C-alpha cells in the first residue's frame, strides 16, 4: 500500500499564472517509464485524464498543462491558468496491487474582486395556504468566496431557522453565489412586517441590505 | 560430443520464441510439468525408430508424407510471418528503451512500410542451394546463445514478481492446456531427420547421446519462457499480455530486441530457400514448374497479411503432424513389428493421446 | 464516441444491497481492462477493485473484499459491481472507468452512480415560485422544499432558459432536502413573457411546472 502526499492541499492562484501541484510517493512507482498521473474533477462530473505515464499529454488536453518527475517525487504545471481550471486535481499510480490516490488540490482562481448582486423574495400565495413561510434572499456573481448574512425581524437580529447553500466558483467568471432561506411559520412571519436581509463583503464598509415591508 | 550439440542446434529456432505463452495458455505449475511429460514422450517417441522406409506398407503408404508434409508447409508460414514482423521492425529503426508493452491487436510512414509482399520478390528470386546451406547454420548457433543472452539479462534487468493462487496474474492450472501441447509438439522437430543422421556417428550405447540432447533441449526451452513468465512486470502490466511472439511484448526500438530480432531474421533467410527449394520440391515429386513455389509463398502470404498468429499455427500444424509420426506411426510400427504384459496398453494410450491432442486444439 | 453510461441513482436501506452498472460502447469490450472507484464526501478516490474481461480475472483492494463483487455480461458490453449490505458508511459517489494496462491510466470514465443510504421515506417535493416584490435587470427565482432522496432536475422554460441560473445544492435538514435557483433576465423580458419553473423528481414520479407572476 503506497501512500500519495499530495501538497498543497488548497491553492489560489491569478489568471495567467503558473500553479505548482506535487505529488510525493512513499516507495518508487516507477517501473520503467514512472507510472503516476494527474487527474482533473469538476463538480459532479466525472474525473478526467489530464497526464499518463508522469510526463505525457493526453489527447485533447491543452498544451498548457505539464507533467514532471520520476522515481518518488511528482509535479504538475498548470502554464497559464484560465477560469476553466478551477477544479480539484488528484495524482494516481496504478504501479502496486492496490492502486492508490493522493488527497486532491483545489485550485481556486484568483480574479478582480467583484460585489454580490443581491436580492430578496418574501414567502409565496401557495406557500402561506398550505402554512409555513420563508424568505429567500439571493447573493450572486460575486468575489471573493467569504460572506456573511445576517437576518433582522422588525430589527431583531434571529439566527434560528437558517439554511444557506453555495455554488462552486463559476468556470466562466470566477464567482461564487449563495443562496439563505429563513424558514418561519406562516403564523410566526405574520406576527411582524419588516423582513431584512443584510450583506457584508469585503467590497464595502457598509452593508448591502435589502428589505421588504410584509403589508 | 558433436552430435548432441548438432540436435540440440537444429531443434531450437524459431520453436521456442512462443512458449511463455504456452505456459501463460497453460499455467506456470501446469506448463512445467507438460514440458517434462512432453519432453519424455518426445524423447521416448524418438527412441522407437529401429522415416519412409519404416513406415512403407501396412496398408497406409504415404500418408506419413502427406503429415511430413504439413510440417514443412507451416514452417515456410511461419518465417513468412516472422520475417515481416521482424523486416518491419528492422526498418522501424531508422535515424531521423527498457519498455514492456501489451501490444494492441489487429493486424505517410504507416501504409507503405508494412507489406509482407516487398519480402516476397527477394524471396522469389532465391527459390531456384549448397550456398545457402554454407551461408547458414553459421547463423543459428549466433541467434540462439544471443537470444539466450537477451532472455536473462533483460530478466535480471527487472524480474522477480509471481503470486500464484487474479487480473494482473494467470491461474497455475488453466485449462489451455491442450494449446501448449500442441505447440510443444513442433518443440521436438526431428522425428524425421534422427536415423539420417544417427548412424552418422560412432554408434552403439547412441542412446545415451540422443537422451541428453533433449535434456539440455527439455533444458533449454525451460530455462526459456520461464524467465520471461516469471519476469514480465504482471503488476504494472499483468499476464494474458504475452502474445504468443515472446518478442512482441518489446516495442517500436530496443537496441537488443533489435539485434536478436535481425540475427533471427538473417537466419531464417538463410534457412528458407534450403528449407523451401531443396526439401519441399522432393517431397511433393516423390522453366520447368515455378508454380508450386507459388503455392507454398502464397499461402505464408496470406497467412500473414491476414491471421498472424503465431500460436495459431504451431499448434494445429505442430499438433496434427505430432499425431501422425510422432505418436501414431511409432505405436503402430512397434506393434505391428512386434514379431502385452502391459505393453500394448501403455501404446494404445499414447495413441490415444495423440488424437486427444488434436481434438484438444479444436475444443476451448 | 467512447462512452460508459452508468445506472441511475439508488436509494439502498441499511443492510439492503444493490447492483450498479456500466454500459460500454465505442470499442472493443475485451480488449481494455474495466475499473471502479468511490468517491467519499470531501475524502479523495479510493480504488476499490478492477477486473479484466477477456479471462475474467478480477482484483480487489482488501478494504473492500466482501462489499464489491464483480461481474461481466461479455455479450451486452456491460460490466456491473454489487455492493452487498450497506451502512451510512458506504454512502458516495462510485466511478466506474477504462484502463489499458501499462501505456495507460484510467482514460474514459462513466458519468458516475449516486448510492445514498438511509432508512428515511422517499417524498415529494412541493415547488413554490419566487415572486419580485426596479429597473436595471430583475432576478427570478424557484424554492423545492422537502424532498428525498437526492436526484432532482430543475429547468427554466424546459431548458431554452440556460445563462443567468444559478442551480444551488440541496441541503439536508432533519431527513428532507431543500433547494433553490434563480435566474437573472432582463427588466423588458420579464414579465412580458413567460418563465416557468420546470422541477422533476423522478423516484417519486412527480414532474411539476410553476410560471413566476407577479
Amino acid at each position: 500500500d503506497i501512500l500519495m502526499t499530495q501538497s498543497p492541499s488548497s491553492l489560489s492562484v491569478v489568471v495567467g499564472f503558473y500553479v505548482t501541484i506535487t505529488s510525493q510517493a512513499s516507495n518508487n512507482i516507477t517501473t520503467y517509464s514512472s507510472f503516476i498521473f494527474w487527474y482533473q474533477q469538476k463538480p459532479g462530473q466525472a474525473p478526467k485524464l489530464l497526464i499518463y505515464d508522469s510526463s505525457t499529454l493526453e489527447s485533447g488536453i491543452p498544451g498548457r498543462f505539464s507533467g514532471s518527475g520520476s522515481g518518488r517525487d511528482f509535479s504538475l504545471t498548470i502554464g497559464p491558468n484560465q477560469p476553466a481550471d478551477g477544479a480539484t486535481y488528484e495524482d494516481l499510480q496504478y504501479n502496486g496491487e492496490v492502486r492508490t490516490f493522493g488527497g486532491g488540490t483545489k485550485l481556486e482562481i484568483k480574479r478582480a474582486d467583484a460585489a454580490p448582486t443581491v436580492s430578496i423574495f418574501p414567502p409565496s400565495s401557495e406557500q402561506l395556504t398550505s402554512g409555513g413561510a420563508e424568505v429567500v434572499c439571493f447573493l450572486n456573481n460575486f468575489y471573493p468566496k467569504n460572506i456573511n448574512v445576517a437576518w433582522k425581524i422588525d430589527g431583531g437580529e434571529r439566527q434560528n431557522g437558517v439554511l444557506n447553500s453555495w455554488t462552486d466558483q463559476d468556470s466562466a467568471d470566477s464567482t461564487y453565489s449563495m443562496s439563505s432561506t429563513l424558514t418561519l411559520t406562516k403564523d410566526e412571519y405574520e406576527r411582524h412586517a419588516s423582513y431584512t436581509c443584510e450583506a457584508t463583503h469585503q467590497t464595502s464598509t457598509s452593508p448591502i441590505v435589502k428589505s421588504f415591508n410584509r403589508n | 560430443i558433436v552430435t548432441i550439440f548438432a540436435i540440440w542446434n537444429t531443434m531450437m529456432g524459431t520453436s521456442i520464441l512462443s512458449i511463455p505463452w504456452g505456459i501463460k495458455q497453460a499455467g506456470f505449475t501446469l506448463g512445467i510439468i507438460i514440458i517434462v511429460l512432453m519432453g519424455l514422450l518426445t524423447l521416448y517417441c524418438c527412441y522407437r525408430v529401429l522415416v519412409c522406409k519404416y513406415y512403407f506398407g501396412g496398408f497406409g503408404k504415404w500418408s506419413s508424407l502427406v503429415f511430413s508434409l504439413v510440417s514443412l508447409i507451416g514452417a515456410m508460414v511461419v518465417y513468412w510471418v516472422l520475417m515481416s514482423n521482424f523486416l518491419f521492425n528492422t526498418g522501424k529503426f531508422i535515424f531521423n528503451t527498457e519498455r514492456v508493452i501489451c501490444p494492441y491487436p489487429d493486424v505517410g510512414l504507416e501504409f507503405d512500410h508494412w507489406w509482407s509482399k516487398t519480402n516476397t520478390i527477394p524471396f522469389y528470386l532465391i527459390l531456384l542451394s549448397a550456398s545457402f546451406f554454407a551461408r547458414f547454420t553459421f547463423l543459428g548457433t549466433i541467434s540462439v546463445i544471443y537470444l539466450i543472452f537477451l532472455v536473462t539479462y533483460k530478466a535480471i534487468q527487472l524480474g522477480f514478481h509471481l503470486e500464484f493462487h487474479s487480473m494482473f496474474f494467470v491461474p497455475e492450472f488453466r485449462t489451455l492446456f491442450p494449446q501448449l501441447s500442441g505447440v510443444l509438439t513442433l518443440a521436438f522437430f526431428i522425428h524425421n531427420c534422427i536415423i539420417t543422421l544417427m548412424k552418422n556417428n560412432k554408434h552403439q550405447e547412441n542412446v545415451r547421446d540422443l537422451s541428453l540432447a533433449y535434456l539440455l533441449v527439455g533444458l533449454t526451452y525451460l530455462y526459456v519462457g520461464v524467465l520471461i513468465f516469471a519476469a514480465f512486470p504482471s503488476p504494472p502490466l499483468s499476464k494474458e499480455c504475452i502474445e504468443p511472439n515472446f518478442l512482441d511484448n518489446f516495442p517500436s526500438s530496443d537496441i537488443l530486441v533489435f539485434v536478436a530480432r535481425t540475427f533471427l531474421l538473417f537466419q531464417m533467410t538463410t534457412v528458407y530457400p534450403l528449407l523451401g527449394y531443396l526439401v519441399r520440391v522432393q517431397l511433393m515429386g516423390q522453366l520447368h514448374v515455378f508454380v508450386l513455389n507459388v503455392f507454398v509463398v502464397g499461402a505464408g502470404v496470406l497467412m500473414a497479411r491476414f491471421y498472424p498468429n503465431i500460436g495459431s499455427i504451431i499448434r494445429y500444424s505442430g499438433a496434427l503432424c505430432g499425431l501422425a509420426l510422432v505418436f501414431v506411426l511409432p505405436s503402430l510400427i512397434h506393434m505391428v513389428s512386434l514379431k502385452r504384459w502391459t505393453s500394448t496398453l501403455f501404446h494404445g494410450f499414447l495413441i490415444l493421446l495423440g488424437v486427444a491432442n488434436l481434438l484438444g486444439q479444436f475444443f476451448m | 464516441q467512447i462512452q460508459l453510461v452508468q445506472s441511475g441513482p439508488k436509494l439502498s436501506k441499511p443492510g439492503g444491497t444493490d447492483k450498479i452498472s456500466s454500459k460500454a460502447s465505442g470499442y472493443s469490450f475485451t480488449d481494455y481492462v474495466m475499473n471502479w472507484v468511490k468517491a467519499g464526501p470531501g475524502k479523495g478516490l479510493e480504488w476499490n477493485g478492477s477486473i479484466n474481461t477477456s479471462n475474467g480475472y478480477t482484483t480487489y483492494i482488501s478494504a473492500f473484499k466482501g462489499r464489491g463483487s464483480f461481474s461481466v455480461d461479455s455479450s451486452a458490453s456491460t460490466a456491473a459491481q454489487q455492493l452487498s449490505v450497506l451502512k451510512a458508511a458506504a454512502t458516495a459517489v462510485y466511478f466506474n472507468a477504462r484502463n489499458f494496462r501499462g501505456n495507460g491510466a484510467m482514460d474514459y470514465w462513466g458519468q458516475g452512480t449516486s448510492v445514498t443510504v438511509s432508512s428515511a421515506k422517499t417524498t415529494a417535493p412541493s415547488v413554490y415560485p419566487l415572486e419580485v416584490s426596479t429597473g436595471s435587470s430583475v432576478t427570478l427565482g424557484c424554492l423545492v422544499k422537502g424532498y428525498f432522496p437526492e436526484p432532482v432536475t430543475l429547468t427554466w422554460n424546459s431548458g431554452s432558459l440556460s445563462s443567468g441560473v444559478h442551480t444551488f445544492p440541496a441541503v439536508l435538514a432533519s431527513d428532507l432536502y431543500t433547494l433553490s435557483s434563480s435566474v437573472t433576465v432582463t427588466s423588458s423580458t420579464w414579465p412580458s413573457q413567460s418563465i416557468t419553473c420546470n422541477v422533476a423528481h423522478p423516484a417519486s414520479s412527480t414532474k411539476v411546472d410553476k410560471k413566476i407572476e407577479p
